[PDB]
């Protein structure tokens, strides 16, 4: 069977707050992808991570399921 | 009250009396809320898992 | 002959998941908790060179083939009650198939 | 400290045995130990659990 | 000690004895921890080999990786094994286990 808590992550990604959250989180993820091809990422000490918009977006979805997830379990 | 009265009439519980009273109480009240906290906890509890199996 | 060929994008993905923290599958001799695979269908069990295997491993000697591979991954433990293997197993059927069949187009 | 540092904090989950008055559920209890046994024994001992 | 940081590629599984009490959270910590693994590290996130992104543990980089998935246990009871029903499961077995 399909786990309980992904099902509830699932139609919460899809919420306008879900959508909006994964929508800062991936234009961060795009804007990451690139510097790491420009000329010497390996050597920058500045690397922006996005663990900041992946914590709003978690955050989230953790406040929508958490009080609902057990009602489905047994 | 009245009812006080009939039993101690005007004289304050004594000694004997409250402990007593205590022996009695402290078995009652135990059963009254292993009672009620066992019912309010049903299928929780080992015994309604044991039945289940 | 109780083994089917199913996917191997679903083999290469259940073993990412549930193997790949262990294994490694391509040439060489790259041991990590468990010993690298490539080469192991045909091969005896506990041969590759380089890994300290369980006394029970070696013990069976088992010669590995998908028929063996789809037993042994059912439970680990049960096959050879002295491997050092950390895993349940796969309890379906079909994901054996998969699994294994990844196994045949990688440590090839 | 950085939130990554400190770690994401974990939501409440509505447990059956937070409450004054809630007793832990037996029957998950059991089934929880058949996934400690099945699961997590490999790699975790319970060395305080006779 | 040793023979289990060997198995483990240097890390020391901790004792499940008291870990609910041992943590904050407990409970919630605990579960969150066990089905809180993404498949992808979000963008930028430098993990060490032999290591595993959780969000919840301090750090991010955790030595443990994922181990519950669906129905890899057969619940003699029935229930439908799925790893946020397994999670809830040990947890609160590991809760008694503590208290
Ligand atoms: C680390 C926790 C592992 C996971 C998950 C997987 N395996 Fe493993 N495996 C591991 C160890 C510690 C050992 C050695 C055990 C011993 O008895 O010495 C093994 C061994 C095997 C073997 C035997 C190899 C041989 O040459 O005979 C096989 C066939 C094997 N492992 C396969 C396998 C696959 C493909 C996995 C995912 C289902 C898998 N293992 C995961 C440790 C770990
Ligand atoms: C060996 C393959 C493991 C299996 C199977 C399980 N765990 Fe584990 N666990 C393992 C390691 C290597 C570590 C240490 C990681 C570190 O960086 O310290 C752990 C740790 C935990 C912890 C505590 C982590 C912390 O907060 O510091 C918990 C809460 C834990 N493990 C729980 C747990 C449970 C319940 C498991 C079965 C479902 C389980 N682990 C399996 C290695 C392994």
């Amino acid at each position: 069977d399909t786990d309980q808590l992904e099902d509830l992550r699932e139609h919460f990604k899809n919420t306008e707050e879900g959508k909006a959250l994964v929508h800062h989180y991936e234009e961060c993820a795009e804007r990451v992808k690139i510097q790491q091809q420009q000329p010497g990422y390996a050597d920058l000490e500045h690397k922006e991570d996005c663990v900041e918009e992946f914590f709003h977006l978690q955050h989230y979805l953790d406040t929508a399921t958490a009080p609902r997830l057990f009602d489905k379990l047994k | 009250s009245s009812l006080y009265k009939t039993f101690f009439k005007r004289n304050a519980v004594f000694v004997g009396t409250i402990f007593a009273g205590a022996f009695v109480f402290q078995t009652v009240f135990d059963t009254a809320i292993t009672s009620w906290y066992e019912n309010h906890n049903k299928g929780k509890l080992w015994k309604d898992v044991k039945a289940k199996i | 002959t109780e083994f089917k060929a199913g996917s191997a994008k679903k083999g290469a993905t259940l073993f990412k998941t549930r193997c790949l923290q262990c294994h490694t599958v391509e040439k060489g001799g790259p041991h990590k908790v468990g010993p690298n695979l490539h080469g192991i269908f045909g091969r005896h069990s506990g041969q590759a060179e380089g890994y300290s295997y369980t006394d029970a491993n070696i013990k069976k000697n088992v010669l590995w083939d998908e028929n063996n591979m789809s037993e042994y991954l059912t439970n680990p433990k049960k096959y050879i009650p002295g491997t050092k293997m950390a895993f349940g197993g796969l309890k379906k059927e079909k994901d054996r198939n998969d699994l294994i069949t990844y196994l045949k187009k990688a440590c090839e | 400290m950085t939130a990554a540092e400190h770690g994401l904090h974990a939501p409440a989950y509505a447990w059956s045995h937070n409450g004054p008055f809630e007793t832990f559920d037996h029957a998950s209890i059991r089934r929880g130990y058949q996934v400690y046994r099945e699961v997590c024994a490999a790699c975790h001992s319970l060395d305080r659990v006779a | 000690e040793q023979a289990a940081r060997a198995a483990n590629q240097g890390a020391l599984p901790p004792d499940l004895s008291l870990i609910v009490k041992a943590r904050h959270g407990g409970c919630d910590y605990i579960f969150s921890l066990l089905t809180g693994y993404p498949d992808e590290p979000p963008a930028g996130v430098a993990l060490p080999p032999g290591s595993n992104y959780n969000p919840y543990f301090p750090g991010g980089s955790i030595a443990m990786a994922r181990v519950l998935f669906d129905d890899m246990v057969e619940y003699e009871d029935g229930t439908p094994a799925t790893t946020s029903q397994m999670a809830k499961d040990v947890t609160t077995f590991l809760n008694w286990c503590a208290e």
